[PDB]
């Protein structure tokens, strides 16, 4: 998965 | 509360609605903060890009200010220029430069890059970072998806929505931010950290550029982080496929101890960048030329 935390 | 936050952005964004001078919005992408559209400047016929971010959909809405800080304060040959920002309903819109060559991701997942091309990418990224780092800005989401290309192969850093600033009063950041496979070990360990995290993240992107994928990509995000945090630095799946100039370069980047990792500014002097070709060398890699 290429999705980012913030 | 949401209304409260709308009111705050309004004080900070440009007045009006860019729908009044743009036609033909066409969605071309997503990131984590929202969507990206192409639009047509009615009067010129030129293409610009438009980042739309729904306020109601952010984990941390206050990071949306990062977009304004950068526009206002850090603009540079290897950073995507932002032109103007607006509040349109419940959305923040950033009208910015359109990188018509797309993301590095599409290249890395469909062709092989030679070391001339790899080195040109790194050189361009490091020029961006050495300047940003010099002013206390840490991007915190370096990966191929954040690297965008012009039609003629110029390389620009993008997507600042989760960046932070350090300085003498705030020498370190602490927040858990980024994309799992790319996160530095000390940031997964919840240690305070500085610009060193972009350098590690860039190493992972070097491995993307070589293997097509970051390491432990076949593991779910949480297992990957544990292994990033607990294990020896991740290895190239194909070491016989990088010159020892590339292997040496990477060994300065994937360093566990953040105090021993090279900085952007040192890395600009690394012999491996001597191989960097002109932007024109990147051009054949794009979907429209393959």
């Amino acid at each position: 998965r290429r999705r980012s935390w913030y | 509360s949401h209304e409260q936050f709308r009111a705050a952005l309004q004080l900070v964004v440009d007045p009006g609605d860019p729908r009044s001078y743009l036609d033909n919005f066409i969605k071309i992408g997503e990131g984590s903060t929202g969507i990206v559209c192409i639009a047509t400047v009615r009067s010129s016929g030129k293409l610009v890009a438009v980042k739309k971010m729904d306020l109601r959909k952010q984990q941390r809405r206050e990071l949306l200010f990062n977009e304004v800080v950068i526009m206002r304060d850090y603009q540079h040959e290897n950073v995507v220029e932002m032109y103007n920002s607006y509040l349109v309903g419940d959305e923040l819109w950033v009208v910015m430069e359109f990188l018509e060559g797309g993301a590095l991701t599409d290249i890395v997942t469909h062709t092989r890059m030679n070391e001339e091309q790899i080195a040109a990418v790194c050189l361009a990224v490091l020029q961006a970072l050495s300047v940003l780092h010099a002013q206390g800005v840490i991007h915190r989401d370096i990966k191929s998806d954040s690297i965008l290309l012009t039609h003629d192969g110029r390389v620009k850093l993008s997507d600042f929505g989760v960046c932070a600033q350090v300085s003498k009063e705030v020498p370190r950041r602490k927040s858990l931010v980024g994309t799992p496979y790319w996160m530095a070990p000390e940031l997964i360990s919840r240690l305070p950290y500085g610009p060193e995290v972009d350098i590690w993240s860039l190493g992972i992107m070097v491995i993307e550029m070589v293997d097509g994928e970051p390491p432990y990509f076949n593991e779910p995000p949480l297992k990957a982080m544990k292994m990033i945090r607990d294990n020896l630095p991740p290895r190239l799946k194909n070491l016989h496929k990088v010159s020892p100039s590339l292997k040496g370069f990477l060994d300065r980047l994937l360093v566990r101890d953040p105090a021993q990792r090279a900085t952007a500014a040192e890395l600009l002097k690394h012999p491996f960048l001597a191989k960097a070709g002109p932007p024109a060398s990147i051009v054949p890699l794009m979907r429209q030329n393959r």
